[PDB]
């Protein structure tokens, strides 16, 4: 039952093993029934951590093969297409569930954002993996889904929103990492920065120790784009 | 801060007491690290104990009179001065200021010579004779790199962030040994650091143990401890991220693309009371901490998760 | 060969433990003596593999005894538990296993046998936190054997300050410690070591300072925790 996959799934998240923290939560999903909040995070971040070690794994790699250039790399290349094989299964899995069951069944407005960000972010990885002409397909549909999260929230959240802030930090990031636009990106996050400020008393005792870290993020980042 | 669960391979040290840590949490920010016991008094100005295993595991010295060749003086302090020559090919020469030693003083050097036969670490600079025919003298290698100080100041704008920290890195794994062996070198500077070939450091001017413009790199309490050299060691720290001179240092200079990991190390060691500061043992694995997430943890920030740990 | 042993140091760097533990094992399986570099990759292979598992249990098992009465949440954590321990024991007998049918038997030079057995010894250790009943003392007694065996060894034909060997007096001591529940039998193991490397400081080198000093304070560190 529901109730029971939500403490089996939260027994791994202490205690860590999290490939068996989304096959709980996963299945949670597939009953049908919206996510609660609390219930949302957590399938959240079963895979925040899943793809996480593969994306960390996959960079020290590539940066190894960048270094030695041999039949050592000769090696070292058909190992990182390891960990690329691997990433594409886990972005799927998510796609597809996000796909399938939960965006059609969202009826709401913070579900809507958040599913569709996740659908953003989880079609960027696989750019960052992904040669030219796969890039472009999933760099399109990276930002179609980005867009139309990125119309939704402004028309309906609040003007400081964890989620909010959090989908104009991932949303910059792709144009300045996926796009190499930095003027593109610089004004996105900039805005973003100056409306929330401007109004940071909307935020209240239960999440403005949520938000106003994304601030301190977007603030970095506009630090390191400037320079 | 937020934190999250981690357990550590490799190794880590506690940054509340620096012991051995194995299974605690750690802050995303900036990567502090602690036990569960000591998370209850951790700092929150943001800017049933156990017992634990094995880690894991990665006469004739002198030299005749007249057989060394006497250059040009490249520089004199001290109780000597430094002279290049040739001696069984490319040699460095010492010259201390006395010739006709009493045999206290004699003596004295008698011991130091014991003692300098035995060092031979890699970032140490290696011993090669000593002569006391026509004066007081130590022969060592020659470095064609010139000092440390020379490449930030004179000839500039060769370093990057991986080989500018990983500068820092040989510094400290070289004074390591240097207290391993119970010898505090009381004069660290980016002079007495100099670069062999394709960047090989190594130290000098920790001899003279017996007997033993320098202003930015005294410690502040300079008198002697091993507290003391890790001041120095912070001041060396300054010089490279910054690419600056000192003159507390701000630390808002450094560049851009150095990791938090490395402001908060250099924060430690110019801690002003002796005790806060960690050593050197520890200094050289966080280091080797913030060596190993540049290949890794380079990107422009993403979105963290939410707080999942209270204390 | 070779390929096996570099594929492992990039499973190393990339941090991929449980494929890093395939590869050695493929190498120890072709019965030839490890050198002191692939020996030393077989170490940190297993003792991430496990580490690993248990710091699962460590966990659980806490949060099992708390929330006293609460039945059906604590008949939730009880039978994850138990799946833990089944996958932990699948290693140590593995890591046992492979000491007992190609290392130990073909070990030739003292530093091979004074290591491998002190692996032996460790994996034992590893099991009697996990194992409960007779079985306990099954394993404790065994346990003892292989670690009182390597410890004859060493005080023979190796230094006082070789990290093989001092370390072995850590993991030994500590056995005696938690598992024996003995103090005194540990402190005496523990000061004796410790003392006879401090006397010998100068045999330290150029290629062991680092990793011996470590271990000399892991082993003072113990010794004030005990007495504390
Ligand atoms: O200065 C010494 C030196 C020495 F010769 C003898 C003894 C000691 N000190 S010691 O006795 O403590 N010592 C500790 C370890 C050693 F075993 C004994 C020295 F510090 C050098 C040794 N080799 C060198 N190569 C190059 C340079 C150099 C390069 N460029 C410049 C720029 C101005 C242009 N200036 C100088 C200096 C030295």
């Amino acid at each position: 039952d529901k109730n029971e996959l939500v403490q089996k799934a939260k027994l791994a998240e202490q205690a860590e093993r999290y490939d068996d923290m989304a096959a709980c939560m996963k299945s949670v999903t597939e009953q049908g029934a919206e996510l609660s909040n609390e219930e949302r995070n957590l399938l959240s971040v079963a895979y925040k951590n899943v793809v996480g070690a593969r994306r960390s794994s996959w960079r020290v790699v590539s940066s190894i093969e960048q270094k030695t250039e041999e039949k050592k790399q000769q090696m070292a290349r058909e190992y990182r297409e390891k960990i690329e094989t691997e990433l594409r299964d886990i972005c799927n899995d998510v796609l597809s569930l996000l796909e399938k069951f939960l965006i059609p069944n969202a009826s709401q407005a913070e579900s809507k954002v958040f599913y569709l960000k996740m659908k953003g972010d989880y079609y960027r990885y696989l750019a960052e993996v992904a040669a030219g002409d796969d890039k472009k397909g999933i760099v399109d549909q990276s930002q179609q889904a980005y867009q139309e999260a990125f119309e939704i929230s402004k028309k309906e959240m609040q003007p400081t929103h964890p989620i909010r802030l959090g989908l104009a930090l991932n949303f910059s990031v792709f144009y300045y990492e996926i796009l190499n636009s930095p003027e593109k990106a610089c004004s996105l996050a900039k805005t973003a920065f100056d409306e929330a400020i401007a109004e940071l008393d909307t935020l209240s005792e239960e999440s403005y120790k949520d938000s106003t870290l994304i601030m301190q993020l977007l603030r970095d980042n506009l630090t390191l784009w400037t320079s | 801060h937020n934190f999250v669960r981690k357990t550590f391979f490799t190794l880590a040290f506690c940054d509340f007491c620096r012991k051995l840590l194995f299974q605690g949490f750690r802050c995303q920010t900036c990567g502090y690290k602690f036990h569960q016991r000591c998370s209850t008094e951790v700092p929150l100005m943001c800017v049933r104990d156990r017992s634990s295993s094995a880690p894991n595991v990665h006469d004739d010295w002198e030299i005749p009179d007249g057989q060394i060749t006497v250059g040009q003086r490249i520089g004199s302090g001290s109780f000597g001065t430094v002279y290049k020559g040739k001696w069984h090919g490319d040699v460095a020469v010492k010259m201390l200021n006395v010739t006709a030693p009493t045999p206290q003083q004699l003596q004295a050097f008698k011991n130091e010579v014991g003692v300098l036969r035995k060092t031979r670490h890699v970032n140490i600079l290696l011993f090669m004779g000593y002569s006391t025919k026509p004066q007081l003298a130590i022969v060592t290698q020659w470095c064609e790199g010139s000092s440390l100080y020379h490449h930030l100041h004179i000839i500039e704008t060769k370093f990057e962030m991986k080989k500018l920290i990983d500068i820092a890195r040989q510094t400290a794994q070289g004074m390591d040994y240097l207290h391993a062996k119970s010898i505090i070198h009381r004069d660290l500077k980016s002079n007495n650091i100099f670069l062999h070939e394709d960047l090989t450091v190594k130290i000098g001017d920790f001899g003279l143990a017996t007997e033993k413009g320098s202003i930015l790199w005294m410690a502040p309490e300079v008198p002697y401890s091993f507290q003391s050299d890790v001041y120095a060691f912070g001041i060396v720290l300054y010089e490279l991220m910054t690419g600056q001179l000192p003159y507390s240092p701000d630390l808002s200079k450094v560049r851009s693309n150095c990791p938090k990991a490395m402001k908060r190390l250099m924060a430690e060691c110019l801690k002003k009371k002796r005790d806060e500061r960690p050593l050197f043992p520890q200094i050289l694995a966080s280091i080797e901490l913030l060596a190993r997430s540049l290949p890794k943890i380079h990107r422009s920030a993403s979105e963290p998760s939410l707080n999942r740990a209270g204390f």
